[PDB]
RNA sequence: CCCUCGA
């Protein structure tokens, strides 16, 4: 009854079949009819299998099982234990969170085809487009300075040093007077690359395979609009920046519930994605709804969408049967 | 009005420039970009669809005696460039016993399909390592992610793989504007992946574009 | 897609600080796992895209759906319920777009220059379509001052009074405007029959236009206007050339001399302190006065040195985003810092 | 309605059912986080 | 109504012309929703009164009805 | 696949080593055997030492802890040298992200 | 007393309401919110809640 | 490497004023003044500085 | 490889000289690969006739003023630029407009030499007061797109801007509809002159573009994306 | 409920 190693699993796929003793009074009339007709003498049970939770998918990496029949330390009353391990290969997506090292966070708005990206003069499409308006007021031009250095290290440089070493390079650079492409450099905090030395490296940048200097001495470049083809009218700062995939991904966060479990005390929807819960329409939300004068929406939210235990069922029944949504009942939490 | 001509200019075996002139003033950029957007996206190719490895049932594991795990092997198999004329799924095989490198040249392709970079590194085997792989190759275009095992009728052993069909590598252009009879000279620059030649890819882009522009006509 | 059609959904972002923190929308089915949120409602939700999340609620009953469509629809809630002014206004990138689109540049490409000798004036266009064709060649700049014959744009109150009746005008009535092609396009975004606004679109000016529209035009008109403004502002912000680089962060040239001067004053104050003439609180008070003043002078000498088209200056001064003390701490100086005690 | 004036949200004179107390409380509270020392 | 762009989806018919036909937005909510309940009950009790779209929700029909003044109301 | 930053500080390496997810050689030796599964170094002592690789382990937070050998059979390694990379390491240095070609510009409001 | 007890200082309000045999008219909106009745505001007002809708004789003909 | 202000025998969260959360001049070289949470734990969770060591 | 055939082309005619065309559904990205290209071919690549230069007798010394006419010289040029003309001559052609007396001059008020035609004859050009008289020479040539003032020593010859292109304004937008919600939908808004309908403008542009990309296909006719219906 | 994190 355990899913086989290597299976691809989707929402609701059984991972481990399990049944729980039910009791004849809990058989539905259809289940009672079916069990009588076909003479099923098997003990009445309800399906309590472990399924794949909503919006999760992957490959079964490994099964691990402990038994009471075998000598396996288990809690009291616990007979069989099984862990299915599922692996998903998550690609980067709209809604994932990225950030550099300078507090420059964003979510991904759009993943464009390669042909749509602005590209350099040699056809190289840029990888990521960071909006200009976000930089100056957050006081992190480190992200820009890094970008410049990132370009230099990517292209490699060789300072002149003929007829003497220049003035900007005099102070620090020494064996930093040249660097091979995709060089690996360090900017120690409070002792890193000074501004003048940074500007100097932007001049002696090595070219690409065609002898072209693609990034000028300001750190800017001419880009072509990949959508139309016309060049963008002004030199744009381009360079290389370290970007991190932050552990806030759409896959973990998307959630939706039509109907699901309810708390036994209050009869209101459970809470949390993991429990297939419903969103909390809180107090300030009800003020918002009241200020609109949206009375029926507010009632419906507060009776049939959470608390009215007969109106819930009659509303789902109405929607499924194609007729008008009925009138609310009394919230169970008022009786509580 | 002189009719426009297109003249090729080979740079390397997999790179060519293409001079188109004379063109209306202001028109070169758009023409070159239509060609670039077609080349980057719609040039047909072939690539690997799925692979099957002997002792493995899924991606996330190791083969004995090999240095790379199966994920790293598949990543190396992403760099593989291949041609096929069979337009229907066909199988390559890869049997090798260590010690030694497994390169793409060790792949035994069926007639009609060709492995173009035999030097490419696939895996490293030692005394105890034996690699026994099957690689399905199909013909397609664009980039098609791994096809789920429930979309195809695939059984548990099959490892689907992301497929980069596009055989073109890098495309750019520049125009020379003469500005009284003004005109634009367009210079396309196309580099491919040894699966086809710049000329062939550009011919394919031109066929696609002709058949799509015939709509307004 | 069949059932979703025309079935409104409520979007909420917490904290709901006012009723506009819940707004109804028509859902378009989207590819992916994220909610796409129209850029003009951000201000209302105080939503940015650094990881914010939002909640979706589906009204069921005819009454709840009707309350959603009528009472809560985003385009029916353009105005702030606290101040009565609009909120769904172009905010940052849009601003830089329009401010770039409607700025006049002395000496730009294709500028009108009057007839001098045998040469004609070479700046006049029979229609805005002709100016578009000119700008297709490298001949006319979108921001160059020109003269155009306008037909589908109402003239300014003064020009319309002079060349017609006081309210006499029609979509056919042509006239001669000395404007930029950008300002022609901007005014073509505004509703038909709105007096032609020939101005650089600082945020305050756009606020004026939208306040006037909301005062005098129906809601739907303001909504379609601001949608059009959004489109144009984004398209032109892309092409505005506003970027950041270490080069554009110009430093003030006199900064050393200024700071040395105010250090001279501070040294006077401290020599006055050790002499016994100043109380400790009075020493700190005089020092803070000196350094407030030095910071102000550094900020000034900075503003004196930045060309008016630098992307940092442009972004601040268009009203798009930011203020100038940010620019002063970026280039210039941070200044005085507070205590753990304040 | 006439004493209250226009509904700030709509621009027209306030409709007969409006709950202006909640709108007033919200309008006063919303910028409260801007008030510093 | 003159020169205006033709509204799309939910924003049609426009809310100003609809508010011309009723006293307050609240009256219009109840007007349209009660008519919509009538329309949906009809499919299982008069109407619809206008040409229904290919697959149009009954509330959209009711709103178009109210726009064309095809029905009356009291308070 | 992990990729150290082109631009870093001196801190990446020394933070990876001390974090522990990187496999480090206790003693100098020669790599007697290397597989994805483990690494054996023959010390000059004559003794052997074998470091088993964590392969696709699940972290407390659902991220993949996958160690990967960076040595080859026959290689000479000294004590303190990294033998295998961890989850966010590249050749011994902490590699939390990727080097991306960035453009600083508005683009049609999709990065608004 | 329902409105007061749900706002703040619940124990005190409820002790007093008990001593005084207070009877809540249940007329405020919050009270209506608590019990699940349409709030007396906006579309929940009797003026709007009880609208009678029917087609016109002219439109009912055609 | 974290230094946490709450816990048994430490200070309680309802008594976590604003001044225990400030950067204190004696933190220099001991507790990093940058790394701390933005939300409700600000100034209650710091991290040890690079060259710092705890004495007996 | 394998081919998809579904793209179709529909037209909504807004006015007699303005149409919106929709091409859908395009495989994703193609809305922009043939959006800007179709537009610039429509604008700069369709041949048409226009005025290159005018000569107005009676005033050659002081430009931007004319006796007996309430219209400025600049306004006369602005009008004569908006004169829609079609011609068959490969060489420049000359027209002449002369009308006296208080009245209103129009476009048909000019005598079109053989082959050329005046399509907007009811177009106002100037008004003449008492004792008013107009004698003015116009030069018509064939061309493409829009060329600015192209300038000798002939005293009194004013060169003008040549709106050769029969089409006046073109815009385009790319929307999304698919089988997938990301396939491209191209929408072209093309407003032309009275020389040709938007239909003919689009067809001529498609012709020139088919030839242009056939240039590339010619390299080696070979495999590429095909359709079933055209 | 608490802990750590998110806007
Ligand atoms: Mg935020």
């Amino acid at each position: 009854g355990i899913v086989r190693i290597g299976a691809e699993v989707r929402d609701g796929d059984i991972l481990v079949g399990k049944v729980t003793p039910k009791g004849e009074t809990e058989l539905t009339p259809e289940e009672r009819l079916l069990r009588a007709i076909f003479g099923e003498k098997a003990r009445e049970v309800r399906d309590t299998s472990l399924k794949v939770p909503h919006g999760e998918s992957g490959k079964v990496i490994g099964i691990r099982v402990f038994s009471r029949e075998d000598e396996d330390e288990l809690p009291a009353g616990v007979n069989e234990l099984v862990r299915v391990y599922v692996a998903q290969k998550r690609k980067i997506s709209d809604g994932d969170k990225l950030a550099g090292r300078h507090g420059n966070k964003g979510v991904i708005g759009k993943i464009l085809p390669v042909e749509d990206m602005p590209f350099l003069a040699d056809g190289t499409p840029v990888d990521i487009i960071l909006n200009t308006h976000g930089v100056p007021r957050r006081m992190n031009i480190g992200q820009i300075l890094e970008t410049h250095l990132g370009w230099c290290a990517h292209s490699g440089w060789k300072v002149d040093a003929a007829k003497g070493v220049p003035d900007w390079a005099a102070r620090l650079p020494d064996e930093l007077l040249e660097a091979q492409p995709n060089a690996i450099v360090s900017t120690p905090v409070f002792d890193g690359a000074q501004e003048a030395e940074l500007q100097g490296l932007l001049s002696c940048t090595l070219p690409n395979r065609d002898g072209d200097v693609l990034v000028d001495a300001d750190g800017k470049a001419m880009l072509f609009d990949g959508r139309s083809g016309e060049p963008f009218p002004y030199p744009v700062t381009v360079g290389y920046m370290y970007i991190m995939k932050l552990h806030h991904l759409v896959d973990d966060k998307i959630h939706a519930r039509s109907t699901g479990p309810y708390s036994m005390i209050t009869q209101q929807p459970l809470g949390g994605k993991a429990q297939f819960g419903g969103q909390r329409f809180g107090e300030m939300e009800c003020w918002a709804m009241q200020a609109y004068g949206a009375a029926y929406t507010l009632q419906e939210l507060l009776t049939i969408k959470s608390d009215d235990t007969v109106g819930r069922v009659k509303v789902y029944e109405a929607i499924v049967k194609g007729e008008n949504i009925p009138e609310p009942g009394i919230p169970e939490s008022f009786k509580v | 009005s002189q009719r426009p001509t297109l003249s090729e200019d080979v740079l390397t075996d997999n790179r060519s420039q293409f001079v188109i002139e004379p063109l209306e003033p202001g028109f070169g950029y758009t023409l070159g970009n239509s060609l670039r957007r077609t080349l980057l996206s719609s040039i047909p190719g072939a690539a690997v669809t799925s692979i099957r490895i002997d002792g493995v049932l899924h991606e996330f594991t190791t083969v004995p005696g090999v240095k790379e795990d199966v994920t790293e092997i598949i990543l190396n198999l992403k760099s593989l460039v291949v041609s096929s004329e069979e337009d229907e799924p066909v199988t390559m095989y890869l049997r090798k016993q260590g010690p030694g490198e497994v390169t793409a040249g060790d792949i035994v392709p069926p007639a009609g399909v060709t492995v173009h970079n035999p030097g490419m590194h696939i895996a490293t085997l030692n005394d105890k390592g034996k690699l026994e792989v099957e690689l399905v190759v199909e013909r397609g275009r664009g980039y098609v992610p791994a096809v789920q095992n429930r979309a195809s009728g695939a059984e548990i052993g099959r490892i689907p793989v992301d497929s980069i069909y596009s055989p073109v590598l890098k495309v750019t252009y520049k125009v020379d504007a003469t500005r009284r009879t003004d005109f634009d000279k367009l210079i396309l620059d196309v580099e491919t992946k040894n699966s086809i030649s710049p000329r062939d890819a550009l011919a394919s882009a031109g066929k696609t574009l002709v058949e799509l522009f015939g709509l307004a006509r | 897609e069949e059932v979703i059609a025309e079935h409104p959904v409520l979007l909420n972002r917490a904290p709901t600080l006012h009723r506009l923190g819940i707004q109804a929308f028509e859902p378009m089915l989207v590819e992916g796992k994220a909610i796409q949120l129209h850029p003009l409602v951000c201000e209302a939700f105080n939503a940015d895209f650094d990881g914010d999340q939002m909640a979706v609620h589906l009204p069921l009953s005819a009454e709840a759906q009707a309350e959603a469509r009528i009472l809560m629809l985003s385009s029916n809630n353009i105005l702030s319920p606290a101040s009565g002014r609009p909120l769904a206004m172009p905010r940052l990138d849009m601003v830089t777009g329009l401010y770039y689109l409607t700025t006049e540049v002395p000496g730009d490409t294709g500028e009108y220059q009057p007839a001098s000798g045998d040469h004609p004036e070479t700046g006049v266009y029979s229609s805005p379509a002709e100016a578009i064709m000119a700008a297709d060649r490298g001949v006319l700049s979108v921001r160059a001052k020109i003269k155009v014959r306008l037909t589908q744009l109402r003239p300014p109150v003064e020009i319309e009074a002079e060349l017609f009746g006081h309210s006499g005008w029609q979509p056919g009535d042509a006239w001669m405007a000395e404007t930029t092609l950008g300002r022609v396009m901007f005014n073509e975004l505004l509703p038909l029959g709105y007096p032609f606004v020939n101005k650089q679109m600082h945020k305050k000016v756009q606020a004026a236009i939208i306040n006037d529209l909301a005062e005098r035009y129906p809601m739907i008109v303001v909504a379609q206007t601001v949608d059009k403004l959004k489109d144009a502002g984004f398209y032109w912000a892309t092409r505005s050339g506003v970027t950041v680089s270490m080069a554009d962060v110009l430093v003030p040239p006199r900064k050393k001399e200024i700071l040395d001067h105010y250090e001279e004053r501070a040294d006077k104050v401290e020599k006055q302190f050790q002499r016994g003439a100043l109380n400790h609180d009075e020493r700190n008070e005089a020092l803070v006065e000196i350094w407030k003043e030095a910071t102000d002078e550094v900020g000034q000498a900075l503003r004196e040195h930045y060309p008016d088209d630098n992307p940092i200056i442009t972004i601040v001064d268009s009203g798009a985003t930011g203020n100038f003390t940010q620019t002063r701490t970026l280039a210039g100086m941070k200044g005085l810092v507070t205590n753990p005690k304040g | 309605a006439t004493c209250y004036g226009r509904s700030m949200a709509t621009g027209k004179l306030v409709d007969i059912g409006e709950a202006v107390g909640i709108v007033a409380a919200q309008s006063i509270g919303e910028p409260g986080t801007q008030l510093t020392m | 109504s003159g020169g205006y762009d033709t509204p799309l989806g939910i924003t049609n018919p426009p809310i100003d012309e609809l508010l011309d036909r009723v006293s307050s937005k609240y009256a219009l909510v109840i007007y349209a929703a009660k008519r919509a309940r009538q329309i949906n009950d009809y499919y299982n009790y008069v109407g619809p009164l206008v040409e229904p779209g290919l697959q149009e929700k009954p509330l959209s029909i009711a709103l178009r009805e109210i726009h064309a003044d095809l029905l009356e109301h009291t308070e | 696949r992990s990729e150290a930053p082109l631009v870093g500080t001196g801190m990446e390496l020394r933070a990876a080593i001390d974090a522990g997810d990187v496999v480090v050689a206790e003693e100098s030796g020669v790599i007697e055997e290397v597989s994805a599964d483990y690494i054996t170094v023959m010390h000059d002592n004559g003794t052997r030492r074998t470091y088993r690789m964590r392969k696709f382990a699940r972290s407390n937070h659902g991220t993949c802890a996958n160690q990967c050998p960076i040595v080859d059979a026959g290689d000479r390694v000294e004590a303190g040298q990294v033998i295998a990379d961890g989850p966010c390491t590249d050749d011994g240095e902490m590699a939390l992200g990727k080097n991306l070609l960035v453009a600083i510009m508005p683009w049609e409001g999709h990065n608004y | 007393w329902l409105s007061a007890a749900s706002f703040q200082e619940t124990t005190r309000v409820l002790t007093d309401a008990a001593i005084n045999c207070r009877s809540d008219k249940l007329n405020g909106l919050k009270e209506n919110v608590i019990i699940g009745k349409l709030i007396p505001a906006g579309t929940g007002i009797n003026r709007y809640r009880n609208i009678a809708v029917q087609p016109t004789e002219e439109a009912r003909a055609a | 490497r974290r230094l946490s202000a709450l816990g048994p025998g430490g200070l309680s969260r309802e008594r976590a004023g604003l001044e225990v959360r400030d950067v204190h001049p004696s933190h220099y070289g001991r507790m990093c003044p940058i790394e701390t949470p933005e939300g409700p734990n600000i100034g209650l969770i710091g991290s040890l500085s690079v060259y710092a060591r705890v004495n007996p």
